[PDB]
């Protein structure tokens, strides 16, 4: 169950399966983030990269200013209408691989802004990888997503070299994280009660 | 006709009564019991305005505004304290039997007593005894009954019977304990008992149709159409 | 006669000196809860009526708001000029501590004012947007262009026939703004920027990698100088004005959440004392401790956000990491109360939306005794270095003139001597009962001034915060008036008239009287202002939001011309703005 | 420039390297998540939950007040009623893709049945899969309100609760009776 880009299963030698876990080992644990800020989303990013969350310590610190050295776009806030061209021109100047995360609720779907001038998410023009809920999402929801990134890197297929071998791109059809956590979250029965801290 | 309402005069007609008149000028007077199709009895009490015998009188008298006309040279006031505060204990004497009802009811939303109880301002309860209560009557496939609702108005048995000229819906009982219905569970005989719907100002009558699939009114998509 | 009650204000002097001049007919004087003399000016009169009031013997200095109306829809408009349109001005006299609102009504056809960029020169933009937004001509503007939607935009966004929804997304028309945007740079014609004139001319953003937000300078350069700058701003535009006029009351609290998002609570604040102005409702006391409480918690974490920004864009990187630590500090505590880290949404009209709590007061005592060493130790390792003081002063300075002419409030309005500050000299929240002192500067507002002035207003929130620990009051947390929205949840559940209250006011609304009412608020950045019209409705008729880093950014050409580009990128961060306060 | 204040550039220069040498030797202030779960306070305002009443049943009662009083929109559900006539939702879904967090339908809710819990990992790698259905959103307990039972207040007769038993409710008096 893949995608190429099509369902098709999964293509994966033995060496040419070690080689390309290596290669999505190397890419999930070194993903370097795009420096770009549209909204309050954004603050709640970089306090994620301070110093009481520390998103260094999974190797995602590096936030570069160039979109031709960085891995990850973070779509951090609202997609204004003016914004949007920029969006997508900072999206097509990065290279592959390349992932993208809709952090908040404007990013997501528009959020509270169904309004003239805000286009309704950033998944109308870009694709999206992983998606945040929340207005902002707390930086430790930013952390979960790039887990979430990074599970999803580590089982797709993509060419070792440009001159051999399949060239397409083969993303893995993840099970939903609300079907996987259905067990758990309805199992819940009791709740501190709001009137204590 | 000429009226003073609040210091402000009006040129109205001398026929109507004194809350339509005021209404017709889009000035808000609470009220339950009247209707422009049904007439005015005085029952709800709930439509008092304070008039004066003259522009030089500051005691003035508490009246029924629906059973009040609207005569000419007639100085009222709808905003003064007395009769602010009796619109009030009105509403809050009906509320004092008014079952918790809102979430679970068709009227809510669509609620001429919701409507006038946030119009006087009255929120809150200083009533801690018992509230009365009441059986329901199967009244057929349209209409749904709830009796618990009810405000004792009287608008139902007026337009059912003195209107639509039906015969199988009445008030019975006394003091407190005032029922309005059939005498036994059965359809409504009439062939515009739907109206009740519109006529009750609470959620007494509902429409049972519209309660099987039921949405809140502005939930609803609304067009002008014909019948 | 409470503060919420509809006054004419026939006795303020401005009144009887503007009869004296004009006559007892050039003008109409409407009675409203806004506080201030509102007075209808024909528009012929408008120039020399301006000029008049910035001749008093303690005269209108500033101008505080410009913007328009549309009033076709408006129903209740009785003793008000026939007007299908208005345009408002506010302002303000601070020597008299004293402010005047001059509406001039417009015809549907006849739709242009006379400038008012001679009499205050931070018209300017304040009059792009009104015609951007209402399609208001101002006769003798020097560039009337679109300044939040883009200049190929048709319609006026603000009007009352402009449908509020997002449109269809085509990629037809973002393919055509990526090409407009491609070949911006080679077809760059500057006349239509209102520039003039090896004068280089480069662009800086539109993105920008910085925590202010992404929004775009044109630069006109010799060598290194700056010889002219104009901002392209709307890049964040949200409409929330728009979104003002179509929500309910009570609904639109987080948006009032999201103007400036450093500040929430802060932002929270003026909306529900003008909602409050208009429903009649008197706060008690510890409502007003409480507001002042959340106020003062999330101004200490926009002030060490701003701190920290500054200093990093100085070059120092380690205390925007500490000082993040302090405001995880704040945020826990704001987590506590209220249940939301940045947007809150817990003021409530007549209230907040519970009680505190138990055990809030541990962690208050907790930050409060973290906190000054903290600062200490930023100040004694960022902010007495002196390489940071060589690239911080003397940069962008202007003085008192400067800041009064163009809008400029907050610190520094302060530190150009200034001492006007809203808690002080038009309290509100009860702000009269705590003990704080109002830092101001020696007359020159440096970025270094500006910020040594926020420390010490951080400084005075935290001596707030220790008197509101030391003295909480113990009563109600909502008003006990029937406009309370919501009413109290206890009551709610089992009461059915509160339940019939709490019904009406989450579904339709809470309706607010037909009437106009205004707050004003020393907000995080400056002053914040919210100016509510209600036409008797459940939604908001008009909802017009000033905020003061639109006033900065008007500024920023007067202030930074002959400078370098470092020197702009150091003004940028001491300005203390974002970019969805300018644009909202 | 001048030589003194050379000099004091440079002793706040090794001031400056100092305090971050000292602060090198303090104690770290991060929280390490995953591993270090984070700490909420009970009323954060995340994952939206549908809580069950004391007796077990749902506590919703579809009145629609969460979905109006939400100001995105992102709350549809209809009404569907039982046999013995208490209402519940027949569906309701959150689209969590649109939802800001706000807590206005909790706050709008008159039997504290929608509810925001303290989760806030709720990333998802489809956008279609953040719209929550009913049985993604009920819980088998009551959540934050333990004992509150919206139908042991109202008026309404649903099963094992008739006319008059319910809080501060009298027996119905038949008119038929004797009494005056
Ligand atoms: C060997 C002898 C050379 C001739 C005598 C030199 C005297 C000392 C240097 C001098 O003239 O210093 C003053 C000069 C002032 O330069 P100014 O344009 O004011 O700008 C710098 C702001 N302080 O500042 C300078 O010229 C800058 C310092 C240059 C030092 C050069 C070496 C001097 C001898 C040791
Ligand atoms: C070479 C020696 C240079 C001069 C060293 C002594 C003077 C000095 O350090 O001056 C810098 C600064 C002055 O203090 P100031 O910035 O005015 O702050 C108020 C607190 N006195 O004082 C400080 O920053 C505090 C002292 C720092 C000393 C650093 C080590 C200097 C010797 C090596
Ligand atoms: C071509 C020039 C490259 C300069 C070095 C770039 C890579 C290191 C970035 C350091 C950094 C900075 C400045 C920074 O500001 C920041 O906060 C958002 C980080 O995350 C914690 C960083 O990691
Ligand atoms: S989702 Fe909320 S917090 Fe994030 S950018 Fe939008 S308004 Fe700001
Ligand atoms: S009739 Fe009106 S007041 Fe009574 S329960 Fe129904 S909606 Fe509420
Ligand atoms: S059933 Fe309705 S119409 Fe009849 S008296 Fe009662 S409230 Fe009035
Ligand atoms: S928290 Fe706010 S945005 Fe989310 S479903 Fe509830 S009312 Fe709607
Ligand atoms: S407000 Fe509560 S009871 Fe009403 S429909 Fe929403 S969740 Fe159900
Ligand atoms: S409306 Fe007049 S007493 Fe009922």
């Amino acid at each position: 169950d893949y995608t190429l880009t099509e369902i098709v299963t999964d293509p994966l030698n033995v060496f040419m399966g070690k080689l390309n876990d290596m290669v999505n080992w190397g890419r999930k644990n070194s993903i370097w983030p795009y420096n770009f800020g549209l909204s309050c989303c954004y603050v709640e990013m970089v306090t994620s990269f301070t110093a009481v969350h520390d998103v260094a310590r999974f190797g995602a610190e590096v936030l570069r200013a160039s979109p031709r050295q960085a891995d990850l776009m973070v779509v951090a806030g609202t997609c204004f209408t003016k914004m949007a061209p920029v969006i997508q021109r900072l999206y097509d100047q990065m290279l592959e691989p390349k992932w993208v995360i809709s952090m908040g609720a404007c990013a997501n779907s528009g959020g509270m802004y169904d309004i003239y001038s805000v286009v309704q998410g950033v998944d109308k023009f870009i694709p999206v990888d992983v998606y945040i809920p929340g207005c902002p999402p707390r930086p430790e929801a930013y952390m979960q997503a790039l887990m979430l990134l990074q599970e999803s890197i580590g089982k797709e297929r993509r060419p070792l070299s440009w001159v051999v071998g399949d060239q397409g791109v083969y993303r893995a059809n993840m099970q939903s994280e609300r079907e996987r956590k259905r067990g758990e979250r309805i199992a819940v029965t009791n709740l501190r009660t709001p009137d204590e801290i | 006709a000429t009226i003073h309402v609040d210091g402000k005069e009006y040129e109205v007609n001398g026929a109507d009564n004194l809350l339509e008149a005021c209404l017709s000028l889009g000035l808000d007077i609470p009220y339950f019991c009247w209707h422009p199709a049904l007439g005015s009895v005085g029952a709800c009490r709930q439509c008092a305005v304070k008039q004066y015998q003259n522009a030089e009188d500051t005691r003035g008298r508490l009246v029924m505004s629906c059973m009040t006309p609207a005569s000419d040279g007639t100085f009222i006031s709808i905003d003064d304290e007395e009769a602010k505060q009796f619109r009030e204990s009105v509403v809050e004497w009906l509320m004092t039997n008014h079952p918790h009802d809102c979430p679970v009811c068709e009227e809510g939303g669509n609620c001429h007593l919701q409507d006038m109880t946030v119009m006087t301002g009255h929120s809150f309860r200083r009533y801690r005894f018992t509230k009365r209560t009441h059986r329901n009557q199967d009244l057929g496939p349209f209409i749904s009954h709830e009796m618990n609702r009810c405000i004792a108005c009287y608008r139902c048995v007026r337009y059912y019977k003195d209107y639509a000229g039906g015969t199988d819906l009445g008030v019975y009982g006394a003091h407190d304990n005032v029922y309005f219905g059939r005498p036994e569970d059965g359809t409504l005989e009439s062939e515009f008992s739907g109206n009740l719907v519109e006529i009750c100002p609470t959620g007494v009558f509902t429409d049972k149709t519209h309660s099987e699939r039921y949405n809140r009114k502005w939930d609803m998509q609304f067009a002008p159409s014909i019948c | 006669e409470p503060a919420w009650q509809t006054r004419d204000h026939l006795d303020d002097p401005v009144i009887g000196e503007l009869r004296n001049r004009f006559g007892p007919d050039a003008f109409t004087v409407q009675a409203t809860r806004t506080g201030v003399p509102v007075v209808w000016i024909k528009r012929e009169q408008l120039l020399e009526v301006g000029d008049f009031l910035k001749k008093l013997p303690k005269p209108y200095v500033m101008l505080f708001d410009l913007h328009g109306m549309d009033e076709r829809l408006r129903t209740h408009r009785e003793g008000l000029p026939a007007a299908d349109f208005s345009v408002f001005y506010h302002l303000i006299s601070i020597d008299r501590n004293r402010d005047i609102m001059l509406k001039v009504a417009l015809a549907e056809n006849d739709l242009h004012v006379p400038t008012f960029t001679k009499l205050f020169p931070n018209a300017n933009w304040y009059e792009r947007e009104t015609w951007d937004l209402f399609g208001i001509t101002f006769d003798g503007h020097p560039n009337l262009r679109r300044i939040m939607m883009p200049q190929t935009w048709k319609g006026h966004p603000l009007r009352k026939d402009y449908p509020a929804r997002a449109t269809e997304f085509s990629p037809f028309e973002l393919t055509k703004a990526k090409q407009d945007l491609e070949m911006e740079a080679l077809t760059f014609k500057p006349e239509e920027w209102g520039m003039k004139r090896d004068f280089m001319f480069l662009n800086l953003g539109p993105n920008h990698p910085s925590a202010h937000g992404a929004f775009r300078i044109v630069l006109q350069l010799d060598g290194e100088e700056i010889v002219d700058c104009v901002p392209d701003i709307g890049y964040h535009h949200r409409g929330a004005e728009k979104m003002g006029e179509r929500q309910s009351w009570h609904s639109y609290i987080p948006y009032t959440d999201r103007i400036e998002y450093l500040g929430g609570c802060v932002n929270e604040m003026p909306y529900v004392l003008a909602v409050e102005k208009l429903a009649g409702i008197t706060v008690p006391d510890r409502v007003n401790v409480i507001r002042v409480m959340l106020s003062e918690l999330f101004r200490i974490n926009s002030h060490l956000l701003y701190i920290s920004t500054f200093i990093q864009d100085v070059g120092a990187m380690t205390p925007v990491f500490f000082a993040f630590t302090d405001r995880q500090k704040i945020y826990d505590l704001v987590e506590a109360i209220t249940g939301f880290r940045m947007h809150p949404a817990w003021f409530r009209i007549g209230g907040v939306a519970h009680d505190l709590p138990r055990g809030w007061d541990r962690l208050l005592r907790e930050f409060l005794d973290w906190m000054p060493k903290r600062l200490a130790s930023y100040e004694k390792a960022a902010l007495q270095n002196t390489i940071l003081k060589g690239r911080s002063q003397g940069v962008a300075a202007y003085g008192a003139k400067e800041a009064l002419e163009w809008g400029t409030t907050g610190a520094g309005l302060r530190a150009t001597g200034i001492d006007f500050d809203v808690r002080k000299a038009r309290p509100y929240s009860g702000y009269e009962n705590f003990d704080f002192e109002i830092p101001v500067g020696g007359g020159v507002s440096d970025c270094y001034t500006r910020v040594m002035l926020k420390v010490e207003e951080l400084r005075q929130s935290l001596r707030i915060l220790e008197q509101c620990l030391n003295n909480m009051p113990e009563g109600p947390f909502k008003a006990d008036h029937p406009l309370t929205t919501p009413p109290p949840k206890e009551r709610t559940l089992q009461h059915i008239e509160t339940l019939i209250t709490h019904f009406l006011q989450v579904s339709w609304g809470p309706v607010m009287p037909a009437n106009e009412s205004f707050q004003m608020i020393e907000a995080t950045k400056g002053i914040n202002s919210y100016y509510l019209t209600s036409d008797g409705s459940t939604m908001s008729y008009r909802t017009r939001i000033r905020t003061p880093s639109y006033a900065h950014l008007q500024q920023i050409p007067a202030a930074i011309r002959g400078s370098l580009v470092s020197d702009l990128i150091v003004y940028l961060g001491s300005i203390d703005f974002v970019m969805s306060d300018v644009d909202r | 420039m001048t030589l003194k204040e050379l000099l004091v550039g440079f002793g706040t220069q090794v001031r400056s390297i100092w305090m971050i040498g000292l602060h090198a030797f303090a104690k770290r202030e991060t929280r390490m998540y995953p591993e270090e779960p984070v700490y909420l306070p009970p009323r954060y305002r995340g994952r939206i939950v549908l809580t069950r009443d004391p007796d077990g049943e749902e506590r919703c009662v579809a009145c629609n007040l969460c979905a109006v009083a939400c100001p995105v929109g992102c709350i549809s559900l209809q009404k569907a009623e039982t046999k013995d006539g208490r209402w519940y939702p027949e569906f309701f879904r959150i689209n969590f893709s649109r939802c800001i967090f706000c807590g206005l339908c909790e706050e709008a809710c008159p039997t504290t049945a929608i509810q925001l819990t303290p989760d806030f990992e709720m990333g998802e790698y489809k956008r279609q899969d953040l719209v929550y259905e009913k049985e993604d959103l009920l819980i088998s307990g009551p959540g934050k309100y333990p004992e509150y039972n919206f139908y042991r207040m109202a008026g309404m007769a649903i099963d094992g609760k008739d006319k008059g038993e319910a809080e501060n409710e009298a027996k119905p008096i038949d008119v038929k009776s004797l009494l005056p």
